[PDB]
């Protein structure tokens, strides 16, 4: 199909970067205790 | 491409529900 | 002792033409004074077979079979029409009416569907001359009218047709009209198909005959919108003469 | 003419427990 | 070269009068006496090459044939559209209220 | 223990009380009976389809055969007034014993006569009750076949002729055809027991199942559970509530169904024509109309490339075109005169459609069961004028309503009844948690 | 329509089958009446 | 706007004589219209024929004319095809056929006046909705 | 230590991390068997003929579909009420063409929903709990019933059951609208109510709770962190909640007994759902909203609109419409 080709792009972002900022605070959260 | 990055983004959530279900952090009584 | 619909229904006998014991092999005699009619013409196809398209130039694709998916839908039935003597006593059966259309469509390897309208429109089927009788080996060629698989008022999926609907791509407003023509200009087909009947069967009591059947006809273009495959149908057929 | 029998039937009701509250019965 | 066979057939007599070998069937109630017998006949009748050739229907009684007179002004005849008169579309064109 | 709201429930272990509660209500059943019906006669005009008047008991009566006549032309109503009376009359008689017995009589049965009296633990005492209820059931299963046979049979809508009221001679007795309807599929084409199509089926289904219920009455007065039976089941009266519940809404689905579909026990004449009837009904009229203008409907193909007015269905037999081909296992007598065994007949179709055929399509097609909530007839775009929605529809959807609580009830009641069986009803012994006792998960 | 010789009734009739209601109505009344115990 | 005189005078017969309804009359046709037509006639279409209306000026080209009471009452007791040519009494309501249509059993003489008058005043207010379908809804 | 009822004990166990019950061994298969069709289906099925008409809707991801259009289509018009396992088609080619997919998900997964339901009443008793859980969920369960079965059953074909998919959804409920004109339907209106009333109770519960909890903690953690899992105080001031929603409105318009107010809290969206799902299921047999077309008029009877006239107008538009080449007569009757 004739789709938006940055739209790959995109929505990969749209997971990644908000999923590292998840992922970084919690695993500083388990090497505190 | 894009049937490729909707059934990844599934699979994410399937997964997700694994460890959800069974890696939670156990409830703990008082 | 025939059987009745709730015998019948559910079963798929339906959709069979009726049978002629193998025991009949006669003659159905033939008074080029006295006329005669068909008050009944079964066609039960067997096999759909669909011609590729070989891409090259000097390879001449062949036909493959195909996989039926509209189900036990198929048969043309209750066929009548005028059987005639010519003057150098060849017969010519015209028909009149019927249900002498099926939907069909039909599976190629890779998944693409093939829809066509199976049919014996307005058939006129003639023997050899000098018949005076119908026999095992008396053959009909003929040919019939095949029209468009949709008629007029279908609306494709963005509401366009030809007697009815839209006459641009309206989802597009702006967009360059010359690229979607094809797509946009409905047209009626009208084509004709060759069909070839093989009597094997004869039973010179009733007047009934049965035997094999051969037609070759063009699939559906979906009103000119892409170019129709070529279909070859194979199958069986029943019919029943009475002095007119 | 629908009140020349019904309005009879609906006070039925409520004049029961109208003559048994007013006599204390074990309503 | 892609041509709509509907909308140029608006652009004929069949888009002034009733089409002795294409108009629906229902078009013969616009005019008194023809529906149902006659449009029966017409319809079955058809084609024809002039409007004239609907008097030589075999069996019209001598009534028929005045009626018909009585509205020649009324028919024309234009090549037959396939498109117009496979599926039955003369007896039933889909369209009803 | 138990609040106001819930105050039906202090009748538990009243046996005396509790037998009045049951009296009068069983007293509201007939008035509602009687009274319903003498409403609906008062209100009846004979020279309109009973389905043009709102009536769902009239018809009832009409099916056993009294008042009607061939065709179902009303003939004589006195029977239906008679029928109206004698319910509301003997709802008083009924009144009298609950309002007695609730208000006046022993509160508890058990001390004044152990005939009576019972306990819902006492298991014999329990299958002796229900033995009894059992042979009566088997009675009134009877008494129907007792007015097909002989006193004056039943209508039938297949009666050749238009339909009328026949007696039925020859009940059908073969165990492979009153017990087949209870194995075929419930889906189309097939239908489960509501398919059944001839009064023959249904009146010797009813000789099985009175047979059947007084056989079991005599075998449960006699028994008492064996032990597998014992400990599968809780043993009181709300246990029994639910069970009774749910059985209650498994019936209320199949009368919904039935009435919905069956044309035989439910005849088109009284109630209208079904869903399906009515669509094939539309079919018919327009090939009708169509042909006389000189289409041929045989040869005819429709927009989508199927035929127009006649097509297959996917076994292959000849049924109507257009959506209605959903609808091709639809019989009726209207059409079945049609039928061949390759399905629709095309020369019968061409050459032998009787006036009285083209009505009666006619007549369903413009009464198909379709209306608004305030009766306005037709599809939901239609405009005011036509005041009508097919009693089908109302005894339908009331019944799949009433069906659908008595589950939510058999859900609710038996949920409780094995909580207060195990006792904890009210709540968990903080004191003895069973989760505290339990080990963790994780 | 009712048979002549009752005639009379027909507007008591219209009421009739109502009168089921009202037991359920009526539960209401003699629960206000005993202060919903 | 109301229901004026003018607008319940309707033709009597092809002569050109009229005839002025009471509100009485047309408000009594309403109903026996209903009673009676309404299910395949509802604002004066015909679903079991969409091809034939009530509109005046199908009632008109009929054969013979029916846009009047006379046509109308006639029409009513002896129905025929549009062109005149065969009686259809077998398959259309009419007095001719009340004992098949029981409806029309009870249906007197000044009834089907005031039905005709019905069908003749109706478009007079509704205009193009009255034999117009769907559309005009 | 016999065989059957050690396989009886851990059917029944309280001590698997995820219960399974009797109820669980019929749900288990089913939903599994639901499940692994529709995800295959949803990704790779070729059209369906789902009007009966062979146009076939193209549902799934690979023939050009997204998470938004894409559906397992209802099986064929053709088929009607028709069971149509595999093994009554030719072929898969054939089943597939004709819809089958959509049947065994449908019946596998109400089949195991309502076991679902079943295993909320036994979890219920193997804990000691009190049983009725399941009964809110039967709200749900009886919606899900409605669009896949019941109205099925009473238009006669399992192609005007709702699609699986997004779009396919909102093509269900726009043809529902003209067919059944349901907004105007009173049992609609009461669903509507119960979930927009559900949505409301649940805010204010949730922030009635969260305005009294009692100060545990400090402003650099989480509140959250002022309640531990099974601590015998509870964590709010209810009397305090009492005061501020009281005050809001009037006292007698608030509870002071946590008992009734969760009770309320469940009976309003379950009830309401009850009732749309029963709207749902009694439209299904042509019962249908309030019609007002042309309800009035004036004194010479012209036609004076209302509102409900406009939405006959939108209605008309939906109807004529909706499944355009399948209709070859005046009336949609089902
Ligand atoms: C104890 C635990 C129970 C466990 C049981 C599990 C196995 C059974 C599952 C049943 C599934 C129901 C599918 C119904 C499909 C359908 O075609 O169902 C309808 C069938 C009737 O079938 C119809 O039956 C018809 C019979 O009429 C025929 O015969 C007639 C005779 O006059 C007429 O002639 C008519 O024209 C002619 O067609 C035809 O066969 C139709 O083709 C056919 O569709 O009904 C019937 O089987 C009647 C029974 C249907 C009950 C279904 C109601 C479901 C209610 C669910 C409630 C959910 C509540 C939610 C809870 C939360
Ligand atoms: C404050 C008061 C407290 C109210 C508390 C809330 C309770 C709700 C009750 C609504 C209150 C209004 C009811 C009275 C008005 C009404 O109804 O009035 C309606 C009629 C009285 O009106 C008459 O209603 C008739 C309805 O038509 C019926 O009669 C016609 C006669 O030509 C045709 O036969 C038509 O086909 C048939 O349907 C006609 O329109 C008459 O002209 C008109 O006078 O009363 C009826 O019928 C009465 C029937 C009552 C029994 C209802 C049982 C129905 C069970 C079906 C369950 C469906 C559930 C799904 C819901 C969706
Ligand atoms: C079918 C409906 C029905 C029936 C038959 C019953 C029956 C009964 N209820 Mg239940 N109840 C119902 C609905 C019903 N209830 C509803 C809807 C509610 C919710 C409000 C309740 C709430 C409720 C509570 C809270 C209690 C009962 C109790 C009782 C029992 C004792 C009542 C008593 O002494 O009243 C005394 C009442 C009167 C003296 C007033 C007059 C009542 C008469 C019978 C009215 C009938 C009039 C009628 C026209 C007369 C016809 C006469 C003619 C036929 C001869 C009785 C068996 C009680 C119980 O279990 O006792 C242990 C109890 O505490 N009920
Ligand atoms: C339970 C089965 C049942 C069924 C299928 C019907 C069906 C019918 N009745 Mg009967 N009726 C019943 C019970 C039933 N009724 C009862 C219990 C009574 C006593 C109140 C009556 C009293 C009655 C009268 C007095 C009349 C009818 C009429 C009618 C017709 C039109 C109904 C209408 O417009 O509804 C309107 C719809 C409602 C009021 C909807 C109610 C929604 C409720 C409140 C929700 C329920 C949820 C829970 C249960 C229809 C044929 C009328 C008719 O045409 O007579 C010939 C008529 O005049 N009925
Ligand atoms: C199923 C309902 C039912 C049940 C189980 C009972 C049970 C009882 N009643 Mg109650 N009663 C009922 C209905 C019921 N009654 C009704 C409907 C009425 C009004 C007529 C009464 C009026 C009544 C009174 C006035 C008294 C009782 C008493 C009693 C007790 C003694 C019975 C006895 O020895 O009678 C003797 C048995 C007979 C005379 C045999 C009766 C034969 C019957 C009438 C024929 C049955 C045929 C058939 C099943 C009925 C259907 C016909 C119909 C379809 C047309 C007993 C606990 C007494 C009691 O406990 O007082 C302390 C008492 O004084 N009852
Ligand atoms: C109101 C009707 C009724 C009721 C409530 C009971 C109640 C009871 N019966 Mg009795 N019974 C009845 C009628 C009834 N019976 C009749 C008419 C007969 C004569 C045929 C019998 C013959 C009978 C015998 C021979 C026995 C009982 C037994 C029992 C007890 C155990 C029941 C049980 O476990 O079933 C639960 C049923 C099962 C575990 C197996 C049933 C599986 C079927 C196939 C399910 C089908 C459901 C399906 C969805 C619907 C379609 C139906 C299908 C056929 C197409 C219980 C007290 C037993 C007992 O203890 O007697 C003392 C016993 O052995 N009953
Ligand atoms: C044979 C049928 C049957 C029987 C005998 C019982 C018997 C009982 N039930 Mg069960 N119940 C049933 C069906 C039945 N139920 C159904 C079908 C449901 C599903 C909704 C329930 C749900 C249910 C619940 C949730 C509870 C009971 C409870 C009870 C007990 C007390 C009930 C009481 O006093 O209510 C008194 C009556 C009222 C409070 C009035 C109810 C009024 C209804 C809701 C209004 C209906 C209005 C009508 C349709 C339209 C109005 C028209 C207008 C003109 C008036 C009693 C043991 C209670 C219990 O567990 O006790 C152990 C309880 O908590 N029942
Ligand atoms: C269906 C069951 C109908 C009922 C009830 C009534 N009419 Fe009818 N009508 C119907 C049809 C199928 C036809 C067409 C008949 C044909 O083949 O020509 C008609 C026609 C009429 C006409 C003629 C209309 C015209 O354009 O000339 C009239 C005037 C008419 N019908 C009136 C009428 C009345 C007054 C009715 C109630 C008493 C009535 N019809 C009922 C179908 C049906
Ligand atoms: C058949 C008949 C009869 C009988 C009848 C009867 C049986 C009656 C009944 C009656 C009844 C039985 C009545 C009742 C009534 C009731 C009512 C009328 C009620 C009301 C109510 C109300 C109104 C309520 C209110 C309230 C309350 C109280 C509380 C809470 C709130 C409320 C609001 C709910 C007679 C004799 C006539 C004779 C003839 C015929
Ligand atoms: C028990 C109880 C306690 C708590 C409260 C609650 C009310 C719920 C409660 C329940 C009460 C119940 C349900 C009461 C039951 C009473 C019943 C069913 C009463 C029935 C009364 C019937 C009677 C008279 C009928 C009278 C009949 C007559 C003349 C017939 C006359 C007629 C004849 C003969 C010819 C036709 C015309 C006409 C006039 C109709
Ligand atoms: C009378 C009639 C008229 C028209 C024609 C027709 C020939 C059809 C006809 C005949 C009809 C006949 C003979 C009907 C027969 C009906 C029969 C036999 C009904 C069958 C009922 C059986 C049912 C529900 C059984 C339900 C079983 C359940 C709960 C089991 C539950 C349980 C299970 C499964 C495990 C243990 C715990 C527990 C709770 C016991
Ligand atoms: O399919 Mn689904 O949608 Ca219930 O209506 Mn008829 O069908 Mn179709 O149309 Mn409208
Ligand atoms: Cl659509
Ligand atoms: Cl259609
Ligand atoms: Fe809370």
């Amino acid at each position: 199909m004739e789709v938006n080709q940055l739209g790959l792009i995109a929505t990969a972002l749209f997971v990644l970067v908000p999923s590292v900022f998840l992922i970084i605070l919690y695993v500083q959260t388990e090497s505190q205790q | 491409m894009e049937t490729i990055t909707y059934v990844f983004i599934f699979a994410c959530i399937i997964a997700l529900f694994f460890f959800a279900i069974f890696f939670r952090e156990p409830p703990r009584i008082t | 002792q025939t059987l009745t619909y709730d015998d019948i229904v559910g079963t798929g006998l339906a959709n069979k033409c009726p049978t002629l014991d193998d025991t009949a092999r006669g003659a159905y005699p033939i008074d080029s004074s006295q006329t005669y009619r068909i008050a009944r013409l079964c066609l039960q196809p067997t096999t759909f077979l669909v011609k590729e398209e070989p891409k090259n130039k000097r390879q001449e694709a062949e036909f493959v079979p195909t996989k039926l998916v509209t189900r036990e839908t198929t048969s043309l039935d209750q066929i009548q029409g005028e059987l005639k003597v010519n003057s150098d006593g060849s017969l010519t059966f015209v028909e009149e009416d019927g249900i002498d259309f099926q939907p069909v469509t039909v599976q190629m390897a890779g998944g693409e569907r093939i829809p066509l309208l199976f049919t014996v429109k307005n058939l006129v089927a003639s023997t050899q001359p000098n018949v005076t009788s119908i026999t095992t080996s008396t053959d009909f060629k003929g040919e019939f009218n095949v029209p468009s698989y949709r008629t007029a008022n279908f609306l494709d999926p963005k509401g366009r047709g030809l007697a009815s609907g839209y006459d641009s791509a309206i989802a597009l407003p702006q967009a360059k009209e010359e690229e979607l023509a094809r797509a946009n200009v409905k047209r009626f087909s009208l084509t004709k198909g060759q069909i070839s009947l093989n009597v094997a069967k004869v039973d010179g009591r009733t007047g009934e005959i049965a035997g094999t059947f051969e037609s070759e006809q063009l699939s559906d273009d979906d009103m000119g919108a892409h170019e129709p495959h070529e279909v070859k149908i194979q199958g069986v057929f029943y019919a029943s003469i009475e002095p007119a | 003419a629908q009140l020349t029998m019904i309005a009879m039937i609906g006070i039925a009701g409520p004049m029961i427990i109208f003559l048994l509250a007013v006599r204390r019965g074990n309503l | 070269e892609l041509v709509n066979v509907v909308d140029e057939k608006l652009g004929t007599a069949y888009g002034e009068k009733i089409d002795l070998n294409n108009t629906n069937i229902a078009a013969f109630i616009q005019y008194r006496g023809l529906y149902p017998t006659l449009a029966k006949l017409i319809v079955k009748n058809a084609p024809y090459e002039s409007v004239e050739d609907v008097l030589n229907i075999p069996g019209l009684t001598e009534r028929q044939k005045q009626i018909l007179r009585e509205n020649l002004e009324h028919f024309t005849v234009t090549e037959v559209e396939t498109a117009l008169v496979e599926g039955g579309d003369r007896y039933n064109n889909g369209l009803y209220k | 223990g138990f609040a106001w709201w819930a105050g039906n429930a202090r009748l538990i272990n009243l046996s005396g009380k509790l037998l009045g509660a049951h009296v009068a209500h069983a007293g509201l059943i007939v008035f509602w009976a009687g009274a319903m019906t003498l409403f609906e006669l008062a209100h009846f005009i004979p020279e309109k389809p009973m389905y043009e008047q709102g009536l769902i008991l009239i018809p009832h009566i009409a099916t056993l055969g009294w008042g009607v006549g061939p065709g179902g032309e009303v003939v004589d109503t006195f029977p239906f007034f008679v029928v109206g009376v004698v319910h509301l009359i003997s709802s008083a008689v009924l009144g009298f014993g609950g309002v007695y017995h609730a208000i006046r009589g022993p509160e508890t049965l058990e001390e004044y006569s152990s005939f009576f009296g019972y306990d819902w633990k006492d298991k014999n005492k329990m299958t002796t009750i229900l033995g009894f209820h059992l042979i009566v059931l088997g009675i009134g299963a009877l008494l129907l076949v007792a007015k097909a046979m002989f006193f004056g049979g039943l209508y039938d809508t297949w009666a050749p002729g238009g339909g009328d009221v026949r007696v039925i001679t020859n009940p059908t007795l073969d165990p492979r055809v009153i017990f087949g309807y209870l194995l075929k599929s419930p889906f189309g084409g097939e239908g489960w027991i509501v398919s059944v199509n001839n009064l023959e089926d249904v009146v010797g289904g009813h000789i099985w199942i009175g047979l059947i219920c007084i056989a079991g009455g005599i075998w449960h007065i006699l028994t008492t559970p064996f032990g597998w039976a014992r400990r599968a089941f809780i043993w009181s009266g709300e246990a029994y509530l639910s069970y009774s519940l749910g059985a209650l809404s498994m019936m209320g689905f199949i009368a919904t169904c039935f009435v919905w579909f069956n044309n035989t026990v439910y005849p088109s004449e009284f109630y209208g024509p079904t869903g399906p009837e009515a669509s094939q009904a539309q079919a018919m009229t327009f090939l009708i109309r169509d042909q006389k203008l000189g289409a041929n409907v045989g040869s005819a193909q429709g927009p989508t490339g199927l035929g127009k007015y006649l097509m297959r269905s996917p076994t292959g037999e000849i049924i109507f075109g257009g959506e209605t081909m959903r609808f091709w296992d639809f019989r009726g007598p209207w059409l079945e005169p049609l039928r061949g065994p390759n399905g629709l007949d095309l020369n019968k179709i061409k050459n032998d459609i009787q006036p009285w055929q083209e009505r009666r399509a006619a007549e369903y097609m413009t009464h198909a069961p379709l209306g608004s909530l305030n009766s306005v007839g037709g599809v939901a775009t239609e405009i005011n004028s036509v005041n009508f929605v097919s009693p089908r529809s109302w005894l339908a959807t009331s019944h799949f309503v009433l069906a659908f609580f008595f589950l939510v009830g058999h859900l609710w009641h038996a949920g409780r009844a094995r909580a207060a069986a195990a006792g904890f009803e009210k709540g968990i012994d903080r004191e003895s948690e069973p989760v505290l006792s339990m080990p963790s998960l994780d | 329509k009712l048979p002549e010789a009752y005639a009379i009734f027909d507007p008591l009739v219209d009421v009739l089958p109502v009168i089921p209601v009202l037991f359920l109505a009526l539960a209401f009344v003699w629960q206000a009446a005993v202060g919903f115990r | 706007a109301e229901l004026t005189p003018e607008v319940l005078t309707v033709p009597l017969n092809s002569e050109g004589k009229t005839i002025t309804l009471t509100e009485k009359q047309y408000l009594e046709g309403k109903r026996l219209f209903q009673y009676a037509c309404a299910s395949c006639h509802v604002g004066g279409i015909t679903k079991t024929n969409p091809s034939l209306d009530l509109r005046t000026e199908t009632l008109a080209l009929a054969t013979p004319p029916r846009d009047n009471i006379e046509g109308l009452v006639d029409y009513m007791k002896n129905p025929t095809t549009y062109d005149g040519e065969q009686e259809i009494a077998e398959v259309h309501p009419s007095l001719r056929s009340a004992d098949i249509f029981p409806k029309m059993r009870n249906l007197t003489e000044k009834d089907l006046v005031a039905i005709a008058g019905h069908i003749l005043v109706e478009p007079k207010i509704l205009g193009d909705k009255w034999g117009g379908g769907k559309v005009y809804y | 230590a016999n065989l059957w009822e050690r396989f009886c004990n851990w059917v029944t166990s309280t001590d698997n991390r995820l219960y399974v019950g009797w109820f669980g061994v019929i749900m288990i298969p089913t939903l599994l068997a639901a499940t692994i069709c529709f995800v295959i289906a949803f990704i790779a099925a070729p059209p369906v003929d789902i009007d009966g008409i062979r146009e076939p809707v193209s549902g799934s991801l690979l023939y050009g579909n997204n998470i938004i259009t894409g559906a397992v289509v209802p099986s064929s018009n053709a088929i009607g009420l028709h069971f149509y396992p595999i093994w009554e088609a030719a072929s898969l080619d054939e089943w597939l063409y004709n819809g089958g997919p959509y049947q065994l998900i449908i019946f596998h997964f109400l089949l195991g929903a309502s076991c679902y339901m079943g295993r909320q009443w036994e979890l219920s008793y193997r804990l000691g709990m009190r049983p009725w859980i399941c009964v809110a969920y039967s709200a749900p369960l009886a919606s899900a019933f409605a669009v896949f079965l019941i109205y099925p059953i009473g238009q006669g074909s399992f192609s005007d059951g709702m699609p699986l998919g997004i779009s396919g959804t909102f093509n269900f409920m726009i043809v529902f609208q003209a067919e059944h004109n349901i907004l105007m339907h009173p049992f609609h209106q009461l669903g509507v109510a119960g979930v927009f009333g559900g949505a409301l109770f649940c805010a204010m519960h949730g922030s009635l709770v969260t305005s009294s909890l009692i100060r545990e903690t400090t402003e650099t953690e989480s509140a959250n962190y002022g309640y531990k899992f099974g601590q015998e105080e509870e964590t709010y001031n209810i009397v305090a909640a009492h005061g501020y929603f009281g005050r809001l409105i009037f006292q007698y318009a608030s509870f002071n007994n946590s008992r009734s107010l969760h009770f309320f809290l469940a009976a309003w969206p379950v009830v309401g759902v009850w009732f749309t799902a029963l709207g749902i299921s009694t439209m299904a047999f042509n019962l249908n909203g309030f019609n007002f077309n042309h309800s009035v008029i004036d004194a010479k009877g012209n036609v004076i609109n209302t509102w409900a006239d406009i939405i006959n107008r939108a209605n008309l538009g939906m109807e004529v419409m909706h499944e355009r080449n399948a209709h070859n007569f005046p009336l949609d009757l089902a």
